[PDB]
DNA sequence: GAGCGTACGGCCGTACGCT
DNA sequence: GAGCGTACGGCCGTACGCT
């Protein structure tokens, strides 16, 4: 016997909070949906780097499902494509070989068609993955681990943007310049307390792949501040003599079908519902770049043509702001500086983890080496105990006992091959020893004065800035 | 894609609605053909809290439940037609399982509520999904009548229920966020 | 001049597809019975070691690997030859180990690769072992970044025991499951008597055994097909007629014939009762089920004639349905018919090669294990001497000219005794390498007799093919009657 | 399915036929929009010699085709009301490319032999070690297959009329035998 | 006959929130 | 509105030879 309100409400309950915390909705820190990190950390474990040569979709795709994300293969090649198109991302996450689809909306080829690989900016997103900056989680059937969240060493979320659509919510955030983002972080990082009017000093407003035009700063300030604002996009378009003029369009609006957008103008004028347009042609070409022709009919006003498409095609769209993000595991409406003040803190979690990695890892090494030495300094001695020693159990304590040596230090010796006794080979052993106290102590230095990480931050950054800055594309137009 | 059951006595009769041909297949290899028909879905349902009578009625999988009921929809609904005793909602043990669930049960409450009332409206109980297990074991654990746990709907107040589904598969979302917040654990 | 004659295009693109679909598609290979897809993919199970002791791998998982690495055609061509080599009704030694819904014997299909999991079966450890004993040439794969195999070792024979189907260009094969017992008892005769008869073989080999069991009628068309590589096997389903109650029989059907669609074959029955084509039926049920196996009930009207009916239903269904042998593999990299016994020799010679060459690779590891171990014998009885030479050495290459010199030792020898770990000078190591050495010279003593005398080698053979026989070996399904 | 070219002047256009919309995406991106159209076929096409007139009348893809090229089939075939002076077959550098190509050219032969008499029937050359032109990118497709600057087109030469009957019939017709023996005689 | 089994391919539904 | 983007799903064509 079930109850018919109890099983309603704990059933639709479990599925709303699995589409919110592990589908549809980014985490703040990586910009990331479970299915696109599974990817990238999938593209990571079968080193499909970019040095390395394009290994075919089917096989990752496969992997992914495989190991990580027990889903369609329809919903995770579609996924890695879109990482792929560099009009749907402004830092393409995934490097693709083949048909990865086109602005007319044409999909990618079949997975049995493409290749793929990693772009050199993802390094940044798994940087410092293997070295404890971020926690493990078992996979769907415990045969696995996986990431819960990725370094993310530049700021993933805005810089490429997501749109997600949930239950009970959705997200829709804009891709970002990421010089504009870093220098935002760096001016954050220097002043906890600095007003979203002063980012946006940094920040001037959405980048988006496709370039193009935003009316004003209303809706952007508006979003920036609340989490929610209309940012009007536009067309870049001229007029143009052709003594008949025509109306040239050369950037569309993110996320517009060119082929529906073009269809939806020959639709109005089919329909008799605008006036004065005699032709109309796509001339793109990718030598050429974007091109869509409209001839107006002569001693028609072609900016009041102009004007009509605005209103009556997708020619303009609004951009929807509503940036909801998981931050701590949970759905929260955040404005711009939330969102980067979440980035700035999980970043000095990341380098501050790294650092107690690399610290752990040469204390470790130190100590083998420091029995190393013990043993090349009384080799005569440690050969003579192990040849008395009747097996391997005998020989580690007496060892141990003889030489006050730790069980890592006695399985090190006992492992050490005869080659390591000749002359150059404990110079070489002092040689590493020496260099390790210096690294150990450079990142105790780190660990001590917070302060002394937000310097070497800044140089890092920098570095990554120098590396992948770029032009803004999208002209943002005042009143 | 119905694999009806031998027997035309709808007292003793039950039929399986199953996610897709994978759960399909293996269902329709442990069941008891005798008794236990089989309708496989082609994956979430349409929402007939949100959707408009024209689509509902149009829609082919709602069409093929109905046809396999026979008892028809609304006001022509009549129990006496019924074709099975019992209709058992066979979904996966997984949150989309869980979705499909309450997709099924708003498409029952609002267009054959008297099937829920009569009692009729069953929930398996597998023990990641059974799309992936073996029909031997899927009819051991939870189609056999020796071993199986279904769960009976019950329809306790119906002015909560009406609530309910308007809340939770209704068109305003302000609601369902709000529900989600407050049940979140 | 870019300027082509159409039927120069024509005699080479044509050529260029139809060589490809029969030396590397739709055949199999006489040795291993494997079209190229179905190696491939035991071939990558085993790669990722994908055995019956570990767990089930998701299908996609696999499909993906093979797809990247061997296999560079379309997920549907390679999931679907994996599905039937899982399918008990399909394969009569099934080689894949599969978990979820694999399809059943009505056509469904299997369920996307999404939702399944596979392994290899104990007896696809028999198709792959030694592989990795140089016992098979590998070849570059289609992009030259990995090697494949060109034939498994498979150590039963296959071609037969699981049979083969497939439309290649200008032919087509089909040949029919064998039991694995018969079979080896087959090769056992023929690996005696080279001169043996077809008619001799066929007092170990009855004729063909379906996994779906049913009925042969009669020994020609068996006889025809042994003889000639070709010939038409009549099958039949299972029935029996029995009392229902009230006086009343009916028609059960508990077998049905290979590869026939049990759901396609019952609406066949529904469609000649509906259009009035056959009299007397009255009922048509499948009461099939996981707990009676396949049971098909036919309800005959109390005046009617049931031994009638069913002899009407054998005329005019699939109830009775032809096998048509058609028994053409590639032998040599070429197609050829080829009768029982040329099937059975090509495989018996293949084995020969793999034990040959399995022993001639395990004399040439042992022989180069015996030498560095006579190396450290050497280096532990005067273990002083070699440190005080290691630890005046200034480099490991002075170290290794001063060990080859001082004491009559290998660059192999002073390798193996630079990389020698300290844990190796205990009291139990030395007796440990001793006792290691010693067992060395018996084995490599024992290969060398195989190896001498080729009578010696096939008894080997014959050896492993009789524990094959006796750990797989199993009853006969089909009835051939007389 | 046909993505045409902008030109309606034939004597300057040119039509592709590529094996699918993998093919047929790769393609429209990396073509001169201006004078090059692209019709992506669905695998196999009918083998006509084998096939009933009404099967193939009724074919969408030999439908397609006729409907692309605005010639008609036959007696009804007119060379003058041709919408490309160039049909460039672009199949994969695979074995299935290999017998689509022969597949297409058994049609043309049949159906429309004067296009292949004037010259208008070309094959393209994609270079080999892709496994189809799914998997190449539009910018390379372009630059060594489809640019009429750098790309290597085949013209299909109609010589000897008696001896491309013989050859057709007895590779695409329905008789196995003849198709066998050709295979034994040519092998290696 | 029609469909067997490797190959080349394509086309349609549903939920969910927001503008 | 209608479509953005992860999720649940499904269904059809063609070659090839032989029975
Ligand atoms: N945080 C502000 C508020 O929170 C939630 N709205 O819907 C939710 C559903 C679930 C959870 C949740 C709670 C606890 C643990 C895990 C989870 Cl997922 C939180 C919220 C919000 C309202 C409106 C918009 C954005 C955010
Ligand atoms: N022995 C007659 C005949 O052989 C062939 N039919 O088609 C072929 C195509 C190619 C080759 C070949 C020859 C030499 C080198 C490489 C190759 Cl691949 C042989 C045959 C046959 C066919 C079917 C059944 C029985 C016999």
């Amino acid at each position: 016997e079930r109850n018919i309100t109890s099983e309603m409400r704990e059933s639709f309950l479990d599925y709303a909070m699995s589409v919110i915390v592990a589908r549809a909705l980014p985490d703040v820190r990586d910009g990331l949906k479970p299915v696109h990190r599974r990817i990238l950390y999938g593209l990571n474990e079968q080193g499909m780097t970019p040095d390395k040569s394009y290994k075919k979709s089917a096989r990752i795709v496969g992997d992914v499902m495989g190991k990580y994300h027990p889903h369609g293969d329809s919903s995770i090649y579609e996924a890695m494509v879109r990482m792929a198109q560099d009009f749907s991302y402004r830092y393409p996450l995934v490097d693709g070989q083949g048909n990865f689809g086109s602005m007319d909306g044409d999909g990618a080829a079949a997975m049995r068609y493409t290749e793929a690989r990693m772009t050199k900016i993802t390094l940044e997103l798994l940087r410092d993955i293997n070295k404890d900056t971020i926690d493990f989680i078992d996979n769907y059937d415990g045969n696995e681990r996986e990431p819960s969240v990725l370094p993310a060493r530049f700021p993933n979320l805005l810089a490429n943007g997501a749109s997600g659509i949930a239950v009970g919510m959705a997200t829709n955030i804009p891709p970002h310049n990421l010089t504009e983002l870093i220098n935002g972080v760096l001016s954050l990082s220097k002043n906890p307390d600095i007003s979203i009017a002063e980012l946006m000093e940094d920040i001037e407003g959405p980048d988006f792949p496709t370039a193009g035009l935003i009316l004003g700063k209303s809706g952007i300030r508006r979003a920036y501040e609340t989490g929610r604002g209309s940012i009007q996009m536009r067309s870049r378009a001229v007029i143009e003599e052709r003594g008949r003029q025509r109306i040239v369009v050369t950037e569309i609006p993110f996320q517009v079908n060119k082929a529906r957008m073009i269809e939806k103008i020959a639709e109005l004028v089919r329909d008799k519902k605008i006036d004065g347009i005699t032709d109309l042609r796509d001339e793109t070409s990718l030598r050429t770049g974007v091109r869509v022709v409209i001839d107006v009919r002569k001693d028609a006003n072609a900016s009041v043509i102009l004007n009509n498409l605005y209103k009556q095609t997708p020619l303009q769209t609004s951009f929807g702001v509503n940036m909801i993000a998981l931050v701590n595991g949970r759905p929260k409406l955040i404005n711009l500086k939330e969102a980067l003040v979440h980035y700035l803190e999980h970043q000095k979690t990341v380098v501050r983890r790294r650092t107690q990695y690399n610290l752990r890892k040469a204390k470790d090494r130190a100590h083998i080496l420091e029995g190393l030495r013990i043993a090349l300094d009384h080799i005569d001695e440690i050969i003579s105990t192990i040849r008395e020693s009747d097996t391997d159990k005998v020989a580690m304590e007496s060892l141990q006992q003889r030489f006050k040596l730790s069980e890592k230090q006695a399985q090190a010796i006992l492992d050490m091959r005869l080659r390591r006794l000749t002359g150059l080979e404990r110079d070489k052993i002092e040689a590493e020893y020496n260099e390790l106290l210096n690294y150990i102590s450079e990142l105790e230095t780190i660990l001590a004065d917070e302060e002394v990480l937000l310097q070497l931050v800044r140089d890092e950054l920098t570095e990554i800035r120098d590396r992948f800055g770029d032009d803004r594309r999208t002209e943002i137009q005042l009143g | 894609k119905l694999a009806d059951c031998s027997s035309k006595s709808p007292e003793e009769c039950e039929i399986f609605l199953v996610e897709g041909d994978s759960a399909g297949g293996s269902t329709k290899s442990g069941r008891d053909s005798r008794t236990q028909a089989i309708l496989p879905l082609r994956g979430k349902i349409l929402n007939v809290e949100k959707a408009r009578l024209d689509r509902i009625l149009n829609n082919n999988e709602i069409r093929q439940m109905i046809t396999a009921f026979g008892t028809g929809i609304g006001g022509d609904f009549d129990l006496a037609k019924a074709r099975y005793h019992k209709i058992v909602i066979m979904t996966d043990a997984d949150v989309d399982g869980a979705h499909i669930r309450t997709l099924l049960l708003t498409f029952f409450y609002r267009f054959m509520r008297p099937l829920i009332e009569a009692g009729y409206v069953y929930i398996a109980q597998p023990p990641k999904g059974l799309g992936e297990m073996n029909a031997d074991q899927l009819w051991e654990t939870t189609m056999n009548p020796e071993h199986r746990a279904l769960l009976q709907v019950k329809l306790e107040d119906a002015i909560e229920a009406d609530q309910t589904f308007e809340m939770l598969m209704g068109d305003v979302v302000e609601n369902r966020r709000q529900f989600i917040e407050d049940n979140a654990v």
